[PDB]
């Protein structure tokens, strides 16, 4: 009966300005509390912002107050905006609401990504087996977070394990992805990696084959 | 100044076993404590409203309280869909701002042998100028999972990053693997790549040298 | 205060001292037949300074295109005369006021 | 040799602003006198507001004066300001002109709505014929006006009848649409009814074929 | 405040009758007065100026003139485009404020009988919880029809809302649509659903009945 949905997310250059919309079902906006949460990748979740009754907010310590609420009771949503990007800002954010200093209810979620630095293609390396077995398809110098890997169009899923992605030195970002293979269809039966996300536009279909020898 | 952190980093139990998780403040802080469940793929859900009263939709077993600054969490029945991050929200009394590092929880796989394997660098990132030799670690319990690595029979430090999945619904297993990144040049001047794994559920320990690929 | 009457014949200044004063002349000044001597004007072009009298019965232009002293399309008489009749409610009668 | 358009006229959320133009072919926005002129669904035609020479204009006794005038002679247009809408305020708009207290001739009219409930989606319902013939489609928990019923795409049009809307106890409308076909035609001609809403952005197809256990 | 009225509020007449409109005024207002048709569809049109003076692109069979606080409004040769509605505007001589409800007079139609036809409510609606009954008319004059819902081979009241459509401009007839809506636990609980029309053209009323389940 009580539900949040959030829109509007999506890639952003630094410095944009955006507008978020969160609407509450079966709640008044303009009554209850309303508090923001972000979650950066490698880190755990973190306040951003609080609603009050009106005329006064309170932000971060860190930040210097680059948010400012507004909000309508005619609609019964809320309205945020952006300036001053940074590449710390990207982060998932959370809809919240709040009362008595505790939180009850969480929206879906939105994701919004600050690029300091161009979009980069994937570069998809195949895993050569060797007699169980297992082979896979490596991906390196890729950005931006999140990427999907899916084997022959989603024909493979029992053994499928996909590494969650880490930051390398250079800033760009690194998965894996293999699966346990018997060694007797090896030799019988193909297998292909897909590798493709939106940022990007590319899709990458790399075959993997076994070597008997170098 | 917050500066909350939540010990131990990581801890293994299984139905039937005993596990908790102690969240502590720096500062005097009141009776108010709250607790989440937050587990990848969708938001995190909530666990009590007061110090000791729960919430309608909880599993009655959760068990927590406290009065000064050391506060605990428990389950007396463990559950298999209870595996989540561990987050203490207790109070702040003007904007409600205080959080650890969390604390993560898995289940055994009756300490399963690990299946070790390697992957010599393809050819084609042989061409870019950049070699990465990866040592694949697969239904494995637990994190012990040792993936120091051997060059030319000498150890290193400093040279590979360790990524380690989420434990699966199916099998409830771990999956590690390590890439060693170097240089073309570097890659071209030795000939051994090794990587030993040493397991609780491993007699000796097993090395996946390669000298070429396999031949 | 302004209407069809206050800033087109006869404007009050801000600083004005003095008094106005009225009655009911309804037995004076109306006939059965109709009234057609007391005119007024309808039609200018913009308000005027106060105190001042107007005398000018020129042809209200309206339009992009000239009139030229014919009462045709899309310019009219600007001057009504008043229709009073003995019949008519509590706030339809001739009042002589005087400033 | 005389004529009135409006534009600028559509959907808006309440609380929104929205600017109209009103342009006077051969006459002079700033000596004639100007009337604006509202009618309610269901009610008579009520006047809003009215431009004197300069400085001055009056508003209804039942509004606040949300309304102000502003005029241009560079390119004889007439421009409104809107604010504080209502619920009430969804009606027609007639750009009228007066002289004498009176009023000769009125513009065609734009249409300017407000919507301040949510825009949900219709529910489409074919009407069973019965074993001339009757048949058509209700529709029921509709928010938007129904665009139009085509009839095969427009193909049949004789004997279609759409009834006006009415105001259910929910708030909602209820309106049905229905057509006169020979029986003799039931089963060899097939009858598609093309309800769609474009505030909702929705476009249903149904299927009216006579039905079984009623 | 000013408080009009205008009577009657409706009325029928064919080519030729005998019809007239009369506004009442609450207060006295001069010798100035004014009448607009309103035809749907299309913006109104101005009738006359002065009091007794026609505007010269209308036709001069309109009668019309008053003294006092009523006034009123005929035609001397009816037509069949002078069916709209009425509306009266005398003077105000401030702001020009007043307007009444009006009155729609109907082009008169060769008398015949309705086509009466019944609906089902459908099986995709029955699931939503909510049963809605339409008993269909076409194609019928006068307007006038004494549809009454028949349930159980009881009488309902307060339960239906009617939708007239405006006269066509082929064959200037009506077409009247009686909804019946009901909720899943009270439609179920009655077996018969009927509706019952009586016209001038129908020299018995003619039921349209159906059941429940009927296959």
């Amino acid at each position: 009966e009580v539900q949040l949905v959030e829109s509007g997310g999506g890639l952003i250059q630094p410095g944009g300005s955006l507008r978020l919309s969160c609407a509450a079902s079966g709640l008044t906006v303009s009554s209850n509390y309303m508090h923001w949460v972000r979650q950066a990748p490698g880190k755990g979740l973190e306040w951003v912002s609080v609603l009050y009754a009106g005329g006064s907010a309170f932000y971060a310590d860190s930040v210097k107050g680059r948010f400012t609420i507004s909000r309508n009771n005619s609609k019964n949503t809320l309205y945020l905006q952006m300036n001053s990007l940074r590449a710390e800002d990207t982060a998932i954010y959370y809809c919240a609401r709040g009362l008595g200093d505790y939180l009850d209810s969480w929206g879906q979620g939105t994701l919004v990504t600050v690029s300091s630095a161009s979009t980069k293609g994937p570069s998809v390396f195949p895993l050569a087996p060797s007699s169980t077995a297992a082979l896979g398809c490596l991906v390196k110098d890729y950005f931006p977070e999140p990427v999907t890997v899916s084997w022959n169009s989603g024909a493979l899923t029992s053994g499928v394990h996909t590494f969650p992605a880490v930051l390398q030195s250079s800033g760009l970002y690194s998965l894996s992805s293999v699966v346990t293979v018997p060694s007797s269809s090896l030799g019988t039966q193909t297998y292909i990696c897909n590798v493709n996300h939106k940022p990007s536009n590319t899709k990458v279909d790399k075959k993997v084959e076994p070597k008997s020898c170098d | 100044d917050i500066q909350m952190t939540q010990s131990p980093s990581s801890v293994s139990a299984s139905v039937g076993d005993r596990v908790t998780i102690t969240c502590r403040a720096s500062q005097g802080i009141g009776s108010w404590l709250a607790w989440y469940q937050q587990k990848p793929g969708k938001a995190p859900q909530l666990l009590i409203y007061a110090a000791s009263t729960l919430q309608s939709g909880v599993p009655p077993r959760f068990s927590g309280s406290g009065s000064g600054t050391d506060f605990t969490l428990t389950i007396t029945s463990l559950q298999p869909e209870d595996f989540a991050s561990y987050y203490c929200q207790q109070a702040n009394s003007v904007l409600a701002l205080t959080f650890g590092g969390g604390t993560k929880v898995e289940i055994k796989r009756t300490v399963a042998a690990p299946s070790v394997f390697i992957f010599p660098p393809s050819d084609e990132q042989l061409k870019s100028g950049t070699a990465s030799v990866v040592c694949l670690l697969n239904n494995f319990y637990p994190r012990e999972a040792k993936v120091q690595w051997k060059v030319d029979n000498a150890l290193q430090s400093g040279n590979s990053q360790e990524s380690v999945t989420e434990q699966d619904s199916k099998d409830s297993t771990y999956s590690l693997s390590s890439t060693l990144t170097l240089s073309k040049a570097d890659y071209e001047k030795h000939k051994v790549y090794a990587c030993e794994v040493t397991h609780q559920g491993l007699s000796s320990p097993v090395t996946k040298s390669f000298n070429r690929g396999e031949c | 205060q302004t209407g069809n009457i206050a800033d087109y014949n006869y404007k009050l200044p801000d600083d004005f001292t003095g008094c106005v004063i009225a009655w009911n002349s309804n037995k004076l000044d109306s006939k059965v037949s109709g009234n057609y001597n007391y005119l007024y004007r309808l039609f200018r072009k913009s308000n005027l300074k106060p105190f001042e009298r107007d005398i000018s019965t020129e042809i209200y232009q309206a339009g992009n295109k000239p009139c030229n002293g014919v009462a045709g399309f899309n310019c009219y008489f600007p001057l009504r005369s008043y229709s009073f009749r003995p019949t008519y409610g509590v706030g339809h009668q001739p009042y002589r006021v005087v400033v």
